[PDB]
RNA sequence: GCGCCGUGGCGCAGUGGAAGCGCGCAGGUCUCAUAAACCUGAUGUCCUCGGAUCGAAACCGAGCGGCGCUACCA
């Protein structure tokens, strides 16, 4: 048995200019990370960067203010659920 | 200061005040929340009535008043067309709250 | 047969708060 | 050790477990955010004021230590539309029952019925209906429900199945319930001489039905653990316990004693003659409706190569239909059934995702 | 009940004097402006309570919550 709802944290990270960054915390480690990053890069105008945390956690970077759009994209391309998302900041 | 100080902002002068009188509804003119701020002057803005619409920026505010996401806005709907509509007046956050308190706009969306 | 019961219903009701 | 096995059937949250708590004191532990999930268990002593629950008459009238009539045991089932498969299972141990209807909700509620007809089907004919939550109703409401009850209890097999309204929350009127259950749910004779045979429904536990076990006998469990085959497990009765008190022997009525593995297994005399079938001959009949859900859609006749839950004894097994005659179908099973006698069984189908009781019959060898 | 996390906010780590990292919010500084880049934070002593010992969040207990073991213990 596996938990259906895990806390995925889409945070506000301050990027160059008045612009921001979609940073994802608490990523499910089941699918290939690099592949997902590549997919994300392809779909938007973003660059994918992964910051590694020991034992559990990987910070996934996507340059820009999308949030909802990103979530929609994730929903469209299988690998991540609908309920797992949380917007953090404002 | 308006946006970013600048060498090239002192040749303008803005006059409206934070303590300005709030504008009410007219005929062929109603209130919209902004769905998503689009490019090239276009903007996707869901009306408080119950129609999706496509909003468009018409002059005036095109450089003077900058706008963001999820804002209460005066839209004069096209009388001949319907799908394309135009933004007339941006409402302040305080202004929006006052409107909400009044109950002039339907209570469905948050600031 | 209701009498027995109707009785029972009586006796509980008379035990309320 | 307890004489008899009384079951407490009924819809969900009508308070079955709560009534068990006003009668014994015991809770089924709970499940603590939900509700009863395993069969709950509890015992109690019934004495009477000639001149009760504890050797004490000075509660009403006066002192003369009430005379002990018997010690009984209950089996708290759950109430949830889906725990159907266990409650079925549980009935196999009952010697009688008490239908807890809720006084403040629409009389024939899905599970209330599902249960009731299960009862009239398996054979549990010694029934007492009970009107529970009358501590939260209008003195009119509880009588009109008594009407709908007195009217349901008509065409059906339920002549004078009395109906004792209670308050499981403030333990009111329970003593007339003890008088009902002291009249109508009589304690069946059981020839001991018979083959020592018993059903299992927990293990960390089960009920005897025919025969009697004694400390230090040699015993086996069927079908037992599997390989795909299924072999019997032998051991020696290390010990015998009812409730919290130890006994040297054990006889029908009651429950005796990792996770609950040998669930649906049975225990008999070592070196005893019992079939561990893979394929079985059921004779059988159907309901005309599917009484249980919260819709009454009419029962479709059995098509072969269909998967059906065969509830036999305490066990709950799944199986596929190889033969379809008038009232004799032949079934192929995943997990073997040890058929101790001739027997009773209960047959279900996955109607809309959740399984549903649809018909019955008799095992045949 | 056991084990770790017990915060100064989240998310990561370390046990006997030393305010531990990454992010976030709150605020500053630098630049004409924002961001990066920088510092300072907040219940003052890193569960609740007190003690052995000057002391300490760390040593010890009674008392709570999340999961790594259990399976409902008559
Ligand atoms: C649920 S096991 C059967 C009841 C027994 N008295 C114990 O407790
Ligand atoms: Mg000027």
């Amino acid at each position: 048995e596996t938990a259906t709802s895990n806390y995925i944290h889409i945070r506000i990270q301050q990027r160059n200019g008045r612009k921001t960054l979609t940073t994802v915390q608490g990523v499910p480690e089941e699918y290939d990370l690099k592949r997902i990053l590549k997919v994300l890069k392809k779909d938007f105008a973003c660059n994918g960067n992964i910051v590694k945390d020991p034992e559990m956690g990987e910070i996934i970077q996507l340059q820009g203010d999308q949030r909802a759009k990103v979530c929609e994209f994730m929903i469209s391309q299988l690998g991540l659920q609908k309920k797992n998302i949380k917007i953090h900041g404002f | 200061n308006t946006k970013g100080g600048k060498k090239g902002r002192r040749g303008k002068n803005d006059s409206d005040g934070p303590k300005r009188e709030l504008i009410y509804k007219e005929e062929g003119q109603e209130y919209a929340q902004i769905t998503k701020m689009l490019g090239n002057g276009r903007v996707e803005a869901s009306c408080f009535d119950g129609n999706k619409r496509m909003a468009h920026i018409r002059g005036k505010l095109r450089k003077k008043v900058w706008m963001g996401q999820g804002d209460i806005i005066l839209v004069s709907l096209r009388d001949f067309q319907d799908d394309q509509c135009d933004v007339v007046h941006k409402y302040n956050l305080d202004e929006a709250r006052t409107l909400k308190n009044q109950g002039e706009l339907p209570e469905n969306a948050k600031i | 047969v209701g009498l027995p019961y109707s009785e029972l219903l009586s006796r509980f009701f008379n035990i309320l708060r | 050790q307890a004489t008899i096995n009384i079951g407490t059937i009924g819809h969900v949250a009508h308070g079955k477990s709560t009534v068990v708590r006003a009668i014994s004191g015991v809770q089924t532990v709970r499940l603590e955010r939900n509700i009863t999930i395993k069969l709950g268990y509890a015992n109690a002593k019934i004495y009477k004021c000639q001149e009760e629950i504890s050797p004490k008459c000075q509660r009403p009238g006066c002192p003369g230590r009430y005379k002990l009539v018997r010690h009984v045991s209950f089996v708290d089932c759950p109430g949830h539309d889906i725990l159907m498969s266990t409650m079925l299972s549980g009935a196999a141990v009952m010697d009688a029952a008490l239908l807890l209807i809720a006084g403040n909700e629409s009389c024939p509620q899905p599970q209330t019925s599902e249960h009731l007809a299960a009862i009239e089907i398996m054979k549990l004919k010694h029934v007492i209906i009970l009107q529970n939550k009358v501590d939260l109703m209008r003195e009119e409401s509880a009588l009109e429900h008594q009407k709908s009850i007195l009217k349901f209890i008509r065409g059906t097999i339920a002549d004078g199945a009395p109906i004792v309204p209670i308050s499981a929350q403030l333990k009111y009127n329970i003593d007339a319930v003890n008088e009902f259950i002291v009249k109508t749910i009589p304690v069946p004779p059981r020839d001991f001489m018979i083959s020592p045979r018993l059903i299992v429904i927990r293990s960390f536990g089960g009920s005897i039905l025919n025969g009697v076990f004694k400390l230090g006998d040699e015993i086996e469990i069927r079908p037992g653990i599997v390989t795909i085959q299924c072999k019997p497990i032998f051991s020696n009765i290390v010990s015998l316990f009812a409730e919290q008190n130890d006994l040297k022997f054990a006889v029908p009525g009651g429950l005796i004693g990792r996770a609950d593995r040998l669930v649906g297994q049975v225990v008999g005399a070592k070196g005893h003659l019992p079939n561990i079938y893979t394929d079985i001959e059921i004779n059988y009949f159907l309901l005309r409706r599917l009484l249980g859900v919260k819709k009454q859609a009419k029962v479709r006749k059995l098509e072969p190569n269909e998967v059906l839950m065969v509830n036999i004894g305490s066990t709950a097994t799944g199986a596929r239909v190889v033969a379809v005659k008038a009232d004799m179908a032949r079934l192929q099973l995943t997990s073997p059934a040890c058929t101790e006698i001739n027997e009773k069984i209960a047959l279900s189908r996955r109607i809309e995702k959740h399984w549903r009781l649809i018909g019955w019959a008799t095992i045949k060898k």
